[PDB]
């Protein structure tokens, strides 16, 4: 639609679709080296 | 409301205002030849209403004198007016005519003595219709140099990369290009009363030397039918002159290709009326001149209508926004840069073929009279346009 | 002093157009033909609309 | 600067480069020689004379 | 320069030359001419300074 | 690591159209191989040529499975992508 | 100042930084040993150069 | 990356550099990257775009190479449409981002 | 910035084609970005300012 006319910049910007939260972790040490 | 000034037009003045805005148009914008809008609308902060004195392209427009485009339009109308018909060799050679007078050439610097020496003609002409008027003259046929051009303006050759054509440098001028459709409006005109497919016949055969793609006949073909179907009208019936009803009839019968249909159709559903300007330096920055460069962005791409189609679906955005005031389309025309001679040119025909002759500001008049045109070329105008009310043989 | 010069400028519009078109020509002029150009586009006697929105 | 920003109807660098001298030769009018009016008459309480080039 | 020149009665514009020879330099190629923007704002630079001052 | 599916692809189609005598915008980028006139005994055929025209080893298991050209060309993307590792 | 007074050096000539064509002529000309595509845009190559 | 510093390069295996620059990490620099050529295209007389990159050299960024003429203004103008048009573009990236 | 942000707003959806051909082939030119994102219906600026 007109997302794009209900942008805010005091209580936070995002777009559209719904936080690509993907994410995965090793340690420290597999992740630094 | 809108255009009244006199009653309903006849069908001589219809002609020759036709003619008389073309040349207005195309003398007015001449100067404002490949740049920006907003780049126009900075150089003339108080509006693009009058004839420009100083100018410094490359080659230098005078004064009061028009480009090759109208030389093309009014030569079409001269020749046809003369085998009273759309007959390719004669208006090929009134053409070629045109092309030649005036003009001069300059040699050559090449290392084994090679020999391509520059014709420059006395006007200005788009690289691609010079490149075809030239090899008219260089002997080769007339029929098949289509053939060699789309494939020998083709220095485009890969492109690799680089990415938009915003510089006209880069844009395709070529058998698609605005050269057709500029033209297309006395042609249209000389048979208002003839059929549909009769005039698509004529319409073909002005182009088959030329434009001989399907999509620069069609942006012909759509110019042309709009000149027609105003020819035919009134500035009078409240009903019958409605953009609406020009639009509608244009995306019925005449509008087959695709994108010329698109671009149609959008600028039927979008279309607004701008109120009489009187302040320019006001309404170059208004909510009004900004929705119509939108819409006038979206028509073309960034702001240069090099393609047919484009080129006709922003001949009539001009027009169609200033329904009833002639002088204020083809300012609001010329104001567009880009291609904005050809463009105002046929806005100008149109304006001229439908409403006639009362609207031609007595300082365009005068500024013809004074400019190097002079009061010979003016009534050669003029006579031209006379010397077209009624031709019909075959 | 950028007010007294834009103000000097914004009436001498034709004459700096002028000797614009002429210098693109030539490349080159002299102090007496830019002269006699100046002096060939006087200033407007009186002001008009466009002339008092320039000011 | 000015007349290249009135011909064009844009800004440029072109300024860039005038303003700069004339800045100059301002701060040399309130200071050093005092010709303003600058504390009633054009006198004020501090200069910056220039040194020879011989250092 | 007056020699290349045809002529053997030097003009202004050849002692003009000369002076610019040294004064300034040598000689570069053109500006181009392929946009109206170069030559328009140097013109105008041009212009500007030289109607400001005249008047 | 990296492989560029698009070029992998373009040549995956130009193969198979070279291989069976139908023209390259024939082959869509879901067409099946028995429609496209290919038996049993062909689709090993040109299983060769695509791995001589790549010089890759093809895993066997993986090719009991080829049915669209797309699924041949991620396979061969696959083994081009996991080649110095 | 010595090697300019007339006579024994009186004349200067500029050369200039080459342009498009000419970055492509020379670029076209150091190549004819090395192994080249044939076809190459030479002069889409000079010009983001 | 000089004496020491550095964190830039992506592809040593050293303890600053991880070896397959992770998924996370390369779906950012092409958002970055997209960003920054859109807004490069969609913008009236900009400078051409000839090449558009992500990872040169294996370091953490995109690289958009420009053809330009010199003969628009010659090595010393610049206005004020064209200094706005490159802030927009450059603040396109984060934006996107 | 607030241009910067509304011209990504309007074209999202070239936005995320174009980020997912950057994403598969590392490389693109500058005519394939053309054809990528007239592809998907971008909308111009009218102007630069």
């Amino acid at each position: 639609s007109n997302w794009w006319a209900s942008i805010n910049r005091k209580t936070g910007i995002r777009g559209p679709d719904p936080a690509p939260a993907e994410e995965h972790t090793n340690g420290p040490a597999r992740d630094i080296i | 409301p809108a255009w009244r000034g006199p009653g309903e037009v006849g069908d001589e003045d219809k002609a020759v205002g036709c003619l008389l805005g073309a040349a207005v148009g195309n003398v007015l914008a001449a100067p404002y030849q490949g740049d920006r809008h907003f780049e126009v609308i900075r150089l003339r902060r108080n509006g693009v209403t009058d004839f420009w004195k100083y100018d410094i392209g490359a080659q230098p427009v005078q004064y009061g004198q028009y480009t090759g485009d109208f030389a093309n339009l009014l030569a079409v109308a001269t020749s046809l007016s003369a085998s009273r018909g759309v007959e390719p060799a004669h208006l090929l050679g009134a053409l070629t005519r045109a092309y030649a007078e005036g003009g001069s050439s300059v040699e050559v610097e090449d290392a084994s003595g090679g020999s391509s020496s520059g014709f420059l003609p006395a006007r200005r002409y788009s690289p691609y219709d010079r490149l075809v008027m030239d090899a008219v003259l260089a002997g080769t046929d007339p029929l098949k140099v289509p053939e060699l051009a789309e494939r020998y303006l083709a220095e485009t050759t890969r492109r690799h990369a680089s990415s938009s054509s915003d510089r006209p440098d880069r844009e395709p001028h070529g058998p698609s290009d605005l050269g057709a459709a500029a033209r297309a409006a006395p042609i249209g005109l000389a048979y208002r009363r003839a059929g549909g497919e009769r005039l698509l016949a004529a319409v073909r055969r002005s182009l088959e030397f030329s434009h001989p793609t399907p999509l620069g006949l069609d942006a012909a073909h759509v110019v042309a039918a709009a000149a027609a179907w105003c020819g035919r009208q009134q500035p009078g019936d409240a009903v019958g002159a409605t953009p609406a009803a020009l639009l509608s009839h244009l995306l019925n019968d005449v509008a087959v290709t695709a994108e010329q249909c698109g671009k149609l159709r959008l600028l039927r559903d979008n279309l607004f009326q701008l109120d009489e300007v009187t302040d320019w330096r006001a309404f170059y920055a208004g909510p009004q001149w900004a929705r119509l460069t939108a819409l006038f962005s979206r028509l073309s791409f960034h702001g240069l209508a090099t393609a047919g189609s484009e080129f006709a679906s922003v001949v009539l955005l001009a027009l169609l926004s200033s329904w009833g005031r002639p002088e204020q389309a083809v300012i609001v025309a010329a104001s567009l840069g880009g291609h904005a001679p050809a463009t105002a040119q046929t806005v100008g025909a149109l304006a001229g073929t439908l409403y006639g002759q009362s609207w031609v500001p007595e300082r365009w008049w005068r500024g013809l009279g004074e400019g190097v045109e002079g009061e010979a070329g003016r009534e050669a105008v003029v006579q031209a346009g006379r010397a077209l009310a009624a031709v019909e043989l075959a | 002093c950028s007010e007294d010069v834009l103000g000097i400028l914004a009436e001498r519009q034709e004459a700096m157009w002028a000797g614009i078109k002429a210098l693109s020509d030539r490349k080159e002029l002299l102090g007496s033909e830019l002269r006699d150009i100046f002096d060939a586009h006087p200033a407007a006697t009186s002001r008009d609309r466009d002339a008092r929105a320039e000011l | 600067g000015f007349a290249v920003r009135t011909a064009l109807g844009e800004e440029t660098n072109f300024t860039a480069a005038d303003i700069k001298r004339a800045t100059r030769m301002a701060k040399k009018y309130v200071f050093y020689y005092g010709f303003s009016e600058a504390g009633g008459a054009g006198i004020t309480t501090w200069a910056n004379q220039p040194y020879s080039g011989d250092f | 320069t007056a020699v290349r020149s045809g002529r053997q009665q030097l003009t202004a514009r050849d002692i003009y030359a000369g002076v610019d020879r040294f004064t300034q330099g040598e000689v570069r190629p053109s500006l181009p001419t392929a946009h109206k923007l170069p030559v328009l704002c140097f013109a105008a630079k041009e212009i500007g300074i030289a109607l400001v001052a005249g008047e | 690591a990296a492989v560029d599916k698009a070029k992998v692809l373009e040549d995956v189609r130009s193969i198979i159209s070279t291989q069976l005598g139908t023209e390259l915008e024939k082959v869509a980028p879901e067409a099946k191989f028995v429609d496209l006139g290919a038996d049993s005994l062909d689709t090993v055929e040109i299983m060769m040529a695509l791995e001589e025209k790549f010089e890759i080893a093809l895993e066997e298991e993986g090719a009991e499975k080829i049915a669209t050209v797309q699924d041949a060309a991620d396979m061969i993307a696959a083994q081009i992508a996991a080649k110095g590792n | 100042s010595a090697l300019i007074r007339p006579g024994r050096f009186d004349r200067i000539i500029y050369m200039p930084l080459p342009d498009a064509l000419g970055r492509a002529k020379i670029m076209q000309v150091h190549a004819r040993n090395k192994a080249v595509d044939p076809n190459i845009n030479w002069y889409e190559v000079a010009r983001a150069m | 990356t000089a004496g020491d510093g550095g964190g830039l390069v992506g592809g040593e295996g050293v303890e600053g550099s991880p070896d397959p620059i992770p998924p996370q990490l390369r779906r950012a620099v092409s958002v970055y990257e997209a960003g920054k050529a859109l807004l490069a295209y969609i913008t009236p007389d900009y400078e051409e775009i000839a090449r558009v990159s992500v990872c040169p050299l294996n370091v953490l960024t995109g690289f958009t190479l420009f053809v330009e003429d010199e003969d628009k203004n010659v090595n010393a103008i610049l206005t004020r449409s064209e200094l706005e048009g490159r802030m927009v573009v450059h603040l396109a990236g984060r934006c996107a981002e | 910035e607030a241009k910067a942000m509304y011209g990504l707003a309007i074209n999202w959806r070239a936005l995320q084609a174009l980020t997912q051909a950057l994403l598969d082939r590392g490389t693109i030119t500058g005519k394939e970005v053309a054809h990528i994102l007239e592809s998907n219906g971008v909308i111009h600026f009218p102007d630069p300012y």
